[PDB]
DNA sequence: AGACACTACGAGTACATA
DNA sequence: TTTTTTTATGTACTCGTAGTGTCT
């Protein structure tokens, strides 16, 4: 073990637009803003694993062709971007002087937008408002909400959508046509299922599986991963014995690992995203599911108070 | 010395064929290594599993001898910030090796106690700094970390250790030292521990301390109740006899003595008696709703102090309660 | 005026002749003394109690006390300032005048008072009265759990309280438990008249007396104030059908409860949170508030068993509500709509 | 030097006088000492928790055990004792603890090895741990388990709960029971003799009968009952009457005052009383503690009847557990109970 | 803040010899406050539809694209009046489509839907509608929008609800129940989250139950009342009463501070027992005895060492049938004269 | 030798927290 | 249609007395 090989994420990692199997509208878009030039402001926003930063990693590398060394200036969360930042480094990139093409602009992409301090944010608007003509601005989040109102209104608004089933199969069978690993439909079936809608997910699995198994087979899936958290959680409150759900809880969460708090966190937030009963049902559960956390919080956790916080559920659907 | 260290600390694995329990993890760990391709990894499990020396051997068997030099190992007790990960995590990426030539390790280990802006600093040293480092997240609960940061490593849950592993590292303490141990006594021992290994280790330590011999005897079934404080299954099912057939006075005496004789506690003899009535057979499932939300209600209550006997008093009669319902 | 007429030794009690001896028998030995508190109704004497147990174990100039004002730095720059009240023999602190900054001031005072050794030319070991240890929060009362312990040759804590509830098993366990029972009406009474000897008041009837005392409830405290409060409106001389002056809070309860028991709706609990804020914002507890209350809503004749069963239930479910919440108004609101709807 | 010890102690209050300085006068924690005393010939200390009710002698079986280890000169410098009275955040961990368990262990002298065994370890014990946060708690996981080889980790609490479960399995756990009398008489006789303390009968079993497994405070029980009994000077023996009133203890007669008001009666003389009872100060917690017992042992009441009230029972002292006004609760209690 | 640039520009907008005129988004704010009075402020609302609309059709004959005019409301309404997102809008969507009619606006309205956090009233009136709780209505918001409205301002939408919620005509009230029991359910469920709030923003930092306290305090008592709004939406009067409170128990706290010497009582044991009795110690012998009992006031007050501040402090306490503020103002001014003159010349030993 | 630009460690002030 | 709330560690900004290498 002397030197490791990069993994399929970043050696698979898309480097033009037509590689994306992402939103195909939002895709298209970028594609013809960076075919006639012109890119304006923009924030996309999304959800982790579906091809937001290396989406405008690629339009800003086939917009700015050789330039893009010297014409990108890229910040992430990693490094600081505070007022002072905004103040001085922003600035001067955006004031420095480049000469480029008549149809192309200087890009700053902001990797987690969502997480810039309030002064930082509103510092920037007229850093944005006053370069307008030779600057440009990306964001990059998650949440659209943490970035305030004066700079979305500035730039258009992407919201990147999961990824279909449809999608991520067609870029999972690309990438076992570039790696010659043999597969199974149950399979692939399995990776879809466990990686829901998270191609990044889904790719690290299918790396995984290859390198443990060999064979991409349903049964060595579930055996190197295991099924969804949120959806067993959900099969477990939506049954219809108490005796079923304590089945289910004893042995597919108790007997496999998940921590009290885990469980109790994962119930809240599936009773929260709930759409089969009905509002007031769902609010006396997570009042239950609250007053059982709250037990939780303070080291009491164990089988007895999920059992608990169970039958007071069943109880409350016994009408 | 490692013969001062204690039995959980001395028996720790230095090397991945001392860590069972875990076997489609170790071996695909171990696959990943001989391959080459090792992504970020992602621990998750309870306590006890096995994660930190699973790394701590991987380690080993990636660097040598020489693993407490070429790699970072941050945890819980070291100050980490978002300050402390843009200098020293970014730093420790950038830069190369100061011994040999490979890749960098970053043990992140316990980092579920990390903050919010930490992650989200770090979620892009992980993605920018791919083809020189690696990162190694354990974790014991999987919701103190953003899905950002979840996302970007391959998940491994480490699941509680079952019987043949627990006995198998329990014959190899009972081979490196002068020990001997009764069958039951070994049950009764993988009963108290729901894939602990920390807890089966101190417990074999301290019943080796109480056994006051040269170690000529055996260890039986009475030694390991009588170190642990546990209630032996004939004094839970003689409780739960008395209180599910014999009169309330009959029951409350019979509790009495059992816990005052032994000196066991309320808290055990609940734990115990759930789950022996959890594979009970009963009527319509109100029986079992009463039972269960009652005596949650006694271990919450428990858990903060108050009146031994007037919360023996209410165990006794809220089984009996919710027995009643059952005819 | 209570404060012109108050014992100041063992031997000047009038009542409880039994807790008397019980204070004289511990501080006969005053050096082998252990931790001590104080719990009864508020308003017996035990303030006075502890005091005269002190004059028994030192020496008179334990009265003579002075107000100083200490300062403390918390986690950050914000500070507090506050007094407390010491004496050449024992000091007295009260950390019911602060929110949940009172640890710091517990350890930090009481490690220094610790460490420092008595001053000569005025026993062995410096007093310290904790007043209403009730407030104390469980932090504090775990940070002073092992400072009882560490330092028992030269700091001994006289806890006064009003109620052990609060009080963690700790605490409970490192020092004597005293209890101090409220004085039946006839020595209430045989205080009055000494004080009303002493006072020149003229009394026509001396049942009147003996009211006053079925009015306080075995309070002193309220006797005698309300004794004096009295004896100005009817000008130093008390008639056979002089009227009992009631505190202003407690006619404002009565009026609430007559509102709840004679109108149940909405627009009716509006005017009751109005009451129950202007009733707050005057420095008037919410349990003492919730107590009455339900005192006078059970004391309503209009009502029967049923209605009181569910009063008290609901009494007792947001007083464990109100004990494990800060926003007061919260839970006496809702026990007030509960009440409400029971009726 | 040690006269001033001796006199100093001979002039504190029987808790700390009689305070254990040996892990053999330890009477009833037997199982926990044995271990101790095991493992004070070897070197393989482990990392422990000692959890269990107040009053059971947690912190002077870990001050014994020090003490046996390391000898009075070493007893200063090879300890950290952390406790409530000190600030425990995550700074205090990562800095002042980490330091010390960092730090090499002390030289010992000539005079040490002799007569100690002297292990190549430091203890860092941590007294009240319920009032530490889930956050300095976490920090202590590496810090105990790295350096484990130079320090040892004792960890002491009452609810054993409030501590995290990764720190709990860290370390051996010792449940310390209850001092109930059968297995602290044999204690409260030696401290009664000791002091010459001129009891009767059956006062010493009934104390920790008071106690309900509490050492301390029956100690002080017997040490105020003394008190009373050497003011008096009648040279008489002190009764169980004469200790039960100075515990707290409601008499006989005022309980079965209370059982025939909530037997026969309505809310109104139920209320009347209580309030009259509420004057004298007693403590709700005993008068609840003395109802359970009265209706539990009484063979006159039906099982359905002592299932609810048991129920009540607990549901009352839950809500006292919490610092709630005792006469509102005693009040509902009997209310409760007074209906069926 | 105190220290900042705020300050410094509201002092400079009160001496300037040059116009000074000033933009912000955001004018009812704490830090905006200093400029309340200080200088002439105008509003810029929302614009017609028909300035934009024409501004628009001109944009679109110009940068040769398509456009009717009725979709422009729609454009207009869900990007709630900012013409440079609709300017943006356009350009973006332009290169693709050249034509946006009746057909792809449904995607492109739920595209770019603007979404703005809810000023702390707004979440008042949206919490305690009863369209949003009906069977159609749960499906449309649904219960994560409604955690998502009590998240947009975590620190007053509690203290809203519990202001506003039975001031409220409730119609999700089920068959059989009334609303006071409504409101009642909606009280406790309001002291839950109280309990809840406390366990958060106390020791440990509790912060991961935020979520929890999203419904027992704000979505479970307004989905019990929800429905009409029969008066105005009234603001919480809690953060008042709590300072005034705040401030009492400081004037209690020195009042007791100065006369523990006599009293040796605790704060609440003065307040409750003492000041009915100082009440008509100090103020009572000045409506029967005129201006001849201040000697009598003056010896009381020194004898628990009070002083003038603390007398007129100590009026302010009782409430109910006994009210000072016009007792005082009944008293004559010729005893308050010579009350307050006599205090300043005799000596007082603190 | 000394004055004063450059500077980096420290006390104070707020601001969030799913 | 509008004002406030105890505390606990992490984060960011600011002024700022201070310690030392340098130039008129
Ligand atoms: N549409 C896609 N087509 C192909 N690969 C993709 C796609 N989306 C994601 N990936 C893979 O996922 C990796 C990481 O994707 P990212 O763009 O970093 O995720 P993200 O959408 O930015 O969400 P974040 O970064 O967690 S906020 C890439 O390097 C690809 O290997
Ligand atoms: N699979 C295993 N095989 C052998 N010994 C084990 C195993 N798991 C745990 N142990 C023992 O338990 C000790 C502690 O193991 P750790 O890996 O530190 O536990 P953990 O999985 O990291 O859980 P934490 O540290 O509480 S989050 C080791 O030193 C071993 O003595
Ligand atoms: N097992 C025991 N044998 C003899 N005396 C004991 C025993 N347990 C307690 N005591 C007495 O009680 C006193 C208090 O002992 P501690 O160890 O402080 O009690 P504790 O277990 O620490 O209770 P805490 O501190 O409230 S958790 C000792 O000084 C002894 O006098
Ligand atoms: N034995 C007694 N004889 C006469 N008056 C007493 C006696 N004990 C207390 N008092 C009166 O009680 C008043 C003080 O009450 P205090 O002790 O503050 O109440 P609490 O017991 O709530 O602390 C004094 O003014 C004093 O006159
Ligand atoms: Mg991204
Ligand atoms: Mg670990
Ligand atoms: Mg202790």
């Amino acid at each position: 073990t002397l030197s490791l090989q990069l993994p399929w994420v970043e050696k698979y990692r898309p480097q033009v637009l037509s590689d994306i199997v992402g939103n195909k509208e939002t895709i298209d878009r970028l594609q013809q803003i960076a075919k006639d030039g012109n890119m304006p402001h923009m924030i996309i926003s999304g959800m982790p694993g579906i091809g937001k930063t290396t989406s405008v990693h690629c339009l800003a590398h086939e917009l700015l062709g050789r330039s893009y060394a010297d014409g990108v200036l890229e910040l992430n969360a990693s490094d600081d971007r505070g007022i002072d930042v905004v103040r001085n480094q922003i600035k001067h990139f955006a004031q420095k002087k480049l000469h480029l093409p008549p149809g192309k602009h200087k890009i700053v992409i902001l990797d987690e937008a969502d997480s810039m301090t309030a002064g930082a944010q509103q510092a920037l608007r007229r850093t944005m408002e006053l370069y307008s003509n030779s600057t440009r601005f990306a964001f990059a989040c998650n949440q659209s909400n943490k970035i305030i109102e004066p700079l979305q209104s500035r730039c258009a608004i992407l919201r990147y959508s999961k990824l279909s089933d449809e999608d991520v199969l067609k870029r999972l069978l690309q990438i076992i046509k570039l790696e010659d690993v043999k597969y199974t439909n149950d399979g692939l079936e399995a990776i879809i299922f466990t990686a829901e809608g998270d191609m990044r997910q889904a790719i690290n699995n299918l790396q995984s599986t290859v390198a443990g198994h060999g064979l991409v087979n349903a049964d060595n899936v579930f055996k190197i991963v295991d099924s969804p958290h949120p959806l067993i959680v959900k099969k477990m409150l939506l049954a219809s014995n108490l005796e079923d759900s304590i089945q289910i809880l004893r042995t597919d969460l108790w007997k496999k690992g998940y921590s009290s708090i885990d469980i109790v966190t994962t119930s809240f937030r599936v009773t929260k995203n709930l759409a089969q009963v009905k509002e007031s049902v769902r609010l006396e559960m997570i009042k239950e599911i609250g007053l059982t956390h709250m037990r939780i919080l303070e080291g009491v956790g164990t089988y007895l108070q999920l059992a608990s916080m169970l039958a007071k559920i069943h109880k409350l659907n016994n009408k | 010395s490692k013969e001062n260290l204690p039995w959980v600390e001395k028996y720790r694995p230095e090397t991945l064929d001392e860590v069972y329990g875990q076997n489609e993890v170790i071996t695909t760990v171990r696959k990943f290594v001989d391959e080459g391709k090792l992504p970020h990894l992602l621990f998750y499990g309870p306590p006890g599993t096995g994660k930190t020396s699973t790394i701590v051997a991987l380690a080993r068997e990636i660097y040598g001898k020489n693993y407490s030099n070429m790699v970072l190992e941050l945890n819980a007790s070291d100050d980490r910030g978002i300050d402390v990960v843009r200098n020293q995590i970014k730093d420790f990426a950038s830069t190369r090796q100061i011994f040999s030539k490979g890749f960098k390790l970053i043990i992140l280990d316990e980092a579920d106690a990390m903050t919010n802006a930490a992650q989200n600093a770090l979620r892009r040293v992980i993605e920018r700094y791919t083809k020189n480092t690696r990162f190694c997240v354990l974790a014991n609960y999987a919701h103190k970390l953003t899905p950002a940061l979840l996302s970007r490593c391959t998940r491994f849950r480490f699941q509680p250790l079952p019987q043949e592993a627990i006995e198998r590292r329990i014959a190899n303490v009972l081979v490196h030292e002068k020990l001997k141990l009764s069958p039951n006594a070994e049950k009764a021992l993988i009963e108290l521990s729901n894939g602990d290994m920390r807890r089966v280790l101190n417990v074999l330590q301290s019943c080796k301390a109480t056994l006051d011999n040269p170690d000529e005897d055996e260890i039986s079934d009475d030694v390991i109740y009588e170190c642990c404080g546990a209630p032996r299954p004939s004094d839970l099912k003689a409780v739960l006899k008395s209180i599910l057939e014999d009169d309330w006075g009959t029951a409350h005496y019979t509790l009495n003595k059992v816990r005052s004789a032994k000196g066991l506690a309320l808290i055990d003899l609940i734990e115990g008696i759930v789950k022996i009535l959890e594979d009970y057979e009963l009527q319509n499932e109100e029986t079992r709703v009463h039972l269960l939300t009652k005596l949650a209600d006694i271990e919450y209550s428990i858990s903060k102090g108050g009146n031994d006997q007037i919360q023996g008093s209410a165990v006794i009669g809220a089984i009996k309660a919710s027995f009643e319902n059952e005819t | 005026w209570v404060d012109k007429y108050r014992p100041k030794s063992l031997n000047a009690l009038s009542h409880n002749e039994e807790l008397t001896n019980f204070l004289k028998s511990l501080s006969d030995q005053p050096r082998d003394l252990p931790h001590l508190l104080l719990y009864g109704p508020n308003g017996t004497g035990k303030k006075t109690r502890c005091m005269a147990l002190l004059e028994s174990i030192f020496g008179p100039g334990v009265y003579r006390l002075k107000i100083d004002v200490r300062q403390f730095v918390t986690a950050s720059n914000r500070k507090l300032e506050l007094n407390v009240v010491s004496s050449p023999y024992h000091l007295e602190i009260t950390p019911s005048d602060m929110g949940n900054n009172d640890r710091i001031v517990i350890q930090e005072l009481l490690k220094e008072v610790a460490q420092m050794e008595q001053v000569d030319f005025q026993h062995r070991y410096k007093c310290v009265i904790i007043n209403e240890a009730n407030s104390l929060t469980k932090d504090a009362q775990a940070a002073l759990r092992r400072t009882m312990e560490k330092y028992s040759k030269n700091i001994r804590l006289i806890m006064v309280c009003d109620s052990m509830s609060p009080i963690i098993a700790p605490i409970k366990s490192r020092c004597l438990l005293i209890r101090c029972p409220a004085p039946s009406d006839s020595e209430i009474s045989t205080i009055l008249s000494d004080v009303v000897t002493n006072e020149r008041i003229q009394l026509e009837t001396k049942d009147i007396l003996k009211r006053i005392a079925q009015a306080s409830n075995g309070n002193l405290r309220v006797s005698l104030l309300m004794l004096e409060s009295m004896a100005l409106n009817n000008e130093l001389a008390l008639k056979s059908s002089s009227p009992i002056i009631k505190p202003d809070w407690i006619i404002v309860i009565h009026k609430l409860t007559r509102k709840i028991v004679k109108e149940r709706s909405v627009n009716s609990l509006i005017e009751c949170r109005a009451v129950l804020y202007d009733l707050l914002a005057h420095c008037i507890p919410a349990n003492i508030i919730l107590k009455e209350l339900t005192f006078s809503l059970l004391d309503v004749e209009t009502l029967n068993t049923t209605n009181k069963s569910s009063i008290i239930e609901y009494s007792s479910v947001f007083d464990e509500r109100l004990s494990l919440g800060n926003k007061a108004i919260f839970h006496l609101e809702g026990f007030i709509a509960k009440v409400m709807c029971c009726l | 030097s040690k006269l001033a010890a001796e006199q100093s102690l001979a002039q504190q209050p029987w808790v700390e006088k009689y305070r254990p300085k040996n892990l053999d006068e330890v009477t009833a924690q037997d199982h926990a000492v044995t271990v101790l005393k095991k493992t004070l010939k070897s070197a393989n200390l482990p990392h422990m928790l000692f959890y269990g009710p107040p009053g059971t002698g947690k912190t002077s079986t870990i001050l014994a055990l020090t003490k046996e280890l390391y000898g009075p000169d070493l007893m200063k410098s090879r300890i950290l004792e952390l406790n409530a009275s000190d600030e425990r955040g995550i700074s205090i961990v990562r800095e002042k603890v980490k330091n010390f368990a960092r730090l090499t262990v002390s030289k010992p002298s000539k005079h040490d090895l002799e007569n100690y065994p002297c292990p190549p370890y430091k203890i860092i014990i941590l007294d009240e741990a319920d009032s530490m946060t889930a956050d300095a708690q976490s920090a202590l996981r590496r810090t105990m388990e790295t350096y484990s080889g130079v320090t040892r980790f004792c960890l002491i609490c009452n609810y054993v709960t409030r501590i995290i479960d990764p720190l709990a399995s860290r370390c051996s756990k010792f449940r310390f029971k209850a001092l109930d009398a059968s297995n602290a008489i044999d204690r409260l006789r030696f401290i009664s003799e000791q002091e010459n303390v001129k009891c009767d009968d059956g006062v010493l079993e009934r104390i920790l009968d008071i106690s309900a497994g509490d050492l301390r405070r029956g100690i002080t029980l017997l040490q105020s009952a003394s008190k009373g009994a050497q003011y008096l000077g009648d040279g008489k023996n002190i009764t169980s009457t004469q200790v039960e009133e100075l515990a707290g203890v409601v008499p006989h007669d005022i309980l079965i005052e209370i059982v025939e008001k909530v037997k026969s009666g309505d809310f109104d003389e139920i209320k009347k009383y209580v309030n009259t009872f509420m004057k004298s100060g007693w403590s709700a917690a005993s008068v609840v503690n003395q109802l359970h017992e009265y209706y539990i042992t009484n063979d006159n009441f039906d099982t359905n009847f002592k299932n609810q009230i048991s129920w009540l029972l607990f549901t009352t002292d839950s809500r006292l557990n919490n610092g709630t006004n005792e006469h509102i609760q005693l009040l509902n209690l009997l209310v409760k109970i007074s209906q069926l | 803040g105190d220290r900042g640039g705020v300050g410094q520009l509201a002092q400079f907008c009160r001496k300037t010899s040059t116009p000074l005129i000033l933009i912000c988004n955001e004018r009812n704010l704490p830090k905006m406050r200093p400029f309340d009075r200080v200088c002439l402020d105008i509003q810029f609302r929302r614009p017609d539809a028909n300035s934009i609309k024409s501004r628009l059709m001109t944009i679109a004959i110009r940068e040769k694209f398509k456009l009717d005019p009725n979709v422009i409301d729609r454009l207009i309404q869900t990007t709630r009046g900012d013409i440079r997102q609709v300017i943006n809008l356009l350009s973006t969507i332009s290169t693709t489509t050249k034509t946006i009619n009746h057909e792809n606006i449904n995607e492109i309205s739920k595209a770019w839907e603007k979404n703005i956090a809810l000023k702390p009233f707004d979440i008042a009136h949206k919490m305690l509608d009863g369209q949003i709780y009906s069977d159609i209505g749960s499906r449309n918001f649904t219960l994560n929008d409604k955690i998502a409205l009590y998240f947009d301002d975590f620190d007053f939408t509690p203290l809203m609800i519990q202001e506003n919620y039975l001031s409220t005509r409730p119609s999700v009230l089920k068959p059989g129940q009334s609303h006071l029991e409504a409101v009642a359910e909606a009280a406790n469920c309001i002291s839950l989250g109280d309990i809840v709030e406390k366990k958060i923003r106390s020791s440990e930092q509790l912060w991961s139950l935020l979520p929890l306290h999203a419904v027992l305090s704000s979505v479970y008592p307004a989905s019990k009342v929800a429905g009409h709004m029969a008066g105005r939406i009234n603001f919480t009067a809690w953060l008042g009463q709590n300072s005034k409170s705040a401030k009492y128990y400081r004037l209690l706290q020195e009042i007791h501070y100065h006369t523990r010497l006599g009293t040796s009582t605790d704060k609440i044991g003065l307040r409750l027992d003492y000041l009915p009795t100082f009440r008509k110690r100090l103020l009572d012998p000045f409506l029967k005895q005129g201006a001849d009992a201040i000697s009598s006031v003056i010896e009381v007050m020194d004898d628990y060492y009070l002083t003038k501040e603390d007398w007129d402090s100590i009026m302010e306490f009782f409430v109910g049938p006994d009210v000072t503020t016009a007792i005082i103002k009944k008293i004559p001014a010729t005893v308050k004269s010579g009350f307050t003159r006599k205090y300043n010349s005799m000596t007082h030993p603190v």
